[PDB]
RNA sequence: UGCCUGGCGGCCGUAGCGCGGUGGUCCCACCUGACCCCAUGCCGAACUCAGAAGUGAAACGCCGUAGCGCCGAUGGUAGUGUGGGGUCUCCCCAUGCGAGAGUAGGGAACUGCCAGGCAU
RNA sequence: GCUCAACGGAUAAAAGGUACUCCGGGGAUAACAGGCUGAUACCGCCCAAGAGUUCAUAUCGACGGCGGUGUUUGGCACCUC
RNA sequence: CCUCCUAAAGAGUAACGGAGGAGCACGAAGGUUGGCUAAUCCUGGUCGGACAUCAGGAGGUUAGUGCAAUGGCAUAAGCCA
RNA sequence: GUGAAGAGGGAAACAACCCAGACCGCCAGCUAAGGUCCCAAAGUCAUGGUUAAGUGGGAAACGAUGUGGGAAGGCCCAGAC
């Protein structure tokens, strides 16, 4: 139920393709791109996947 | 006859443990006994200095944490591999 | 030791009896008395067990290490047997060579209904 | 000095990978005469409801799901199929 | 090219920590010299370690 | 129910080896003898048959033993996925995974089914 | 029934010269020069056995070690066919 | 064409990279049933020894696998009938 | 991963390095890398250290009373160096 916002910082060129499969499925898409999404140990792992390029608004 | 005054680490693995070591102290364990391990974090230069001498690994430590004394033996010794200075320490709870 | 050689060489029939899932009709000879069990296919329960040691077979028999008190242990196994339904077995010789005290009981399972 | 030397080798030979390793991992869900591994010798082992043939190779014999264990007094590895 | 080539020296890789040579019967002084001595025709940084229980 | 023994397993060294001791009413083993059934590329050794005098000697079972084998933490160390950095053929930092060896220590297995024996 | 072994096997059946040469192309690929690199080469320096009547270091300097230059022989094939 | 490594713990993966083999053999060296377990060393023993056959022990598969190497193999895939 | 087939900002210049993916327009704002003395937009910013070599702004073994920090140790007002 708890929801938490998730800001892409930087930017996926030259990212892993697996990096950016994670941005994706986050839904995030471009650098500045802030989206809400639920708080799941899912999501808490995607997050942790791509800690260093997006900031989370807990 | 030597006392070793130690304090409780906080966080332990290869971070931790390197933080320490940057620090100027360095982990320890103190094992052995009927009680659980308990790791602590010791003072680098002085342990370094105490240990010089050759009955460092005979005679009976005691080791001053939380006011609580221990009295233990120095087990075994991890060195830097190309430096003096230690990077562990066992001890025995005797 | 001889019953180690006896267990290497019965251990191939096992495992391939084991591994069909057949009931397994084990016999065990000495040289005194004649044991035969008829186990589950598990390995791990008896269902049935008759040897020349217990006094209701014995006490018809006049030594119970010959093919006369084997042929009287097959009987009597496989008559039990038959009344818990067990109706079809294979045949576990434990290494010992299929005849003589080995064989007779096994004729004398075969013929009192046992199917092996 | 000016050119070159010269000298050859004797090695440069191979042969074509097999392709061999197991084929079904543990937990798959496997149909009747599935290989389960390709093998040089008993590397694995035949458990319940897997056959083994003549290259050795562990092929399904009943439908289910395939389950690696140590087995034996060797402690050996047998595949089985857990029925499903 | 034209294949590998042929083996004309042969090595030991050292890693740091590792102790090359050992002396005993001797002074300290004179182990040092000694060492000093040896190092000097060595291609890696070396230094002076003693002997401890553990 | 207790304990001993035999069989079939579970499990596969905390379960194996060594060393010391102990068991024969029952079981087991050794044992006695080969028209025989059956047998040895010779030998009743083994396999087998007919038995039971004797002994637990060997084997086996059990018990006790740490001399080994075996298992074995906590801690540290090595390595390493992702992101950075350095005087970069090697390293360091943040974070996640984290051994191997070794140390303390444990350790002379445990357990199911059936049958027989003894004390009930 | 093919050592069709150049082994997915152009024909059943096939070797050479060209400085007398010619055409299409290539700096996809060589010789000359340039480039990167520096094994080699050359020049330095470190340790110092020893030689030097005694004395390592006036002058040499073994066994080894560390660099510099781009001065030869090279390596590569980046420019130019 | 086969085997190991490179090959980066699924498969696969190049070099004029590092090592070796094949162009078969067998009517039994195949099937099945029954049975058996090796190398080596030590001790004792006629010719007979370091190495022949015999007996005992230690050992533990350090053997064998018709031929390369790998993976296997004691329930034997090894050895007899 | 990038270039190829990706412009733009930075690395002076410098496909392939760091930041970042150009639909078009604007004499609007916030930033990434990288920077703020002048060329040349932005700190002659604040705090505490270090360097005296133009190091910064090429390079090793090795050498040295350069300087800064640290933990010890030796001899000392029977007055030591
Ligand atoms: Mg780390
Ligand atoms: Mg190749
Ligand atoms: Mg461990
Ligand atoms: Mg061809
Ligand atoms: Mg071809
Ligand atoms: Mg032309
Ligand atoms: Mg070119
Ligand atoms: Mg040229
Ligand atoms: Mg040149
Ligand atoms: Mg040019
Ligand atoms: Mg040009
Ligand atoms: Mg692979
Ligand atoms: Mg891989
Ligand atoms: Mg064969
Ligand atoms: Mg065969
Ligand atoms: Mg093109
Ligand atoms: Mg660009
Ligand atoms: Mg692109
Ligand atoms: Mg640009
Ligand atoms: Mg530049
Ligand atoms: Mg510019
Ligand atoms: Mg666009
Ligand atoms: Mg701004
Ligand atoms: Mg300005």
């Amino acid at each position: 139920a708890k929801t938490i916002k998730i800001t892409q910082t930087r930017s996926a060129i030259g990212r892993l393709p697996k990096h950016k499969a994670t941005l994706l499925g986050l839904g995030l898409r471009r650098i500045g791109h802030t989206v809400e999404r639920e708080d799941t140990p899912a999501i808490r792992g995607m997050i942790n996947a791509v800690s260093f390029m997006v900031k989370v608004e807990e | 006859m030597f006392t070793i005054n130690a304090e409780v680490r906080k966080e332990q693995g290869k971070g931790a443990s390197r933080r320490l070591r940057a620090a100027n102290k360095f982990p320890a364990i103190i094992y052995g006994g009927k009680e659980a391990p308990l790791a602590i974090e010791l003072d680098h230069d002085k342990v370094m200095n105490m240990q010089a001498k050759a009955e460092f690994y005979s005679e009976v430590l005691t080791i001053v944490v939380d006011g609580k004394e221990i009295k233990v033996k120095a087990q075994d010794v991890q060195r830097h591999p190309y430096k003096p200075k230690l990077q562990h320490i066992d001890f025995v709870r005797a | 030791d001889k019953k180690s050689a006896r267990i290497r060489r019965a251990t191939r029939a096992r495992r391939k009896l084991q591994e069909l899932g057949a009931t397994r009709l084990v016999v065990h000879r000495t040289p005194r008395h004649i044991y035969a069990q008829v186990i589950a296919p598990n390995g791990s329960e008896v269902l049935v067990a008759a040897s020349t040691v217990e006094k209701a077979i014995a006490e018809q028999l006049k030594y119970t290490g010959n093919k006369d008190a084997a042929a009287a242990v097959g009987k009597a196994v496989a008559e039990r047997a038959l009344e818990k339904g067990i109706k079809d077995v294979s045949f576990d010789r434990s290494g010992f060579q299929y005849h003589g005290r080995v064989q007779a009981l096994a004729d004398a399972a075969r013929e009192a209904g046992l199917q092996f | 000095a000016h050119k070159k030397a010269g000298g050859s080798t004797r090695n440069g030979r191979d042969s074509e990978a097999k392709r061999l390793g197991v084929k079904r991992f543990g937990g798959e869900s496997v149909l009747a005469g599935s290989i389960i591994v390709r093998q040089r010798g008993t590397k694995f082992h035949a458990g319940a409801n897997v056959g083994c043939g003549r290259d050795h190779t562990l092929f399904a014999k009943a439908d289910g799901k395939v389950k690696f264990e140590v087995k034996g007094p060797k402690n050996r590895k047998f595949i089985s199929i857990e029925a499903e | 090219g034209k294949g590998k080539g042929n083996v004309e020296y042969w090595v030991a890789l050292i890693q740091p920590g590792k102790v090359l040579y050992e002396m005993d019967g001797v002074p300290e002084e004179l182990a040092r010299e000694a060492f000093k001595l040896a190092a000097a025709k060595l291609p890696i940084k070396t230094t002076f370690v003693t002997k401890t229980v553990m």
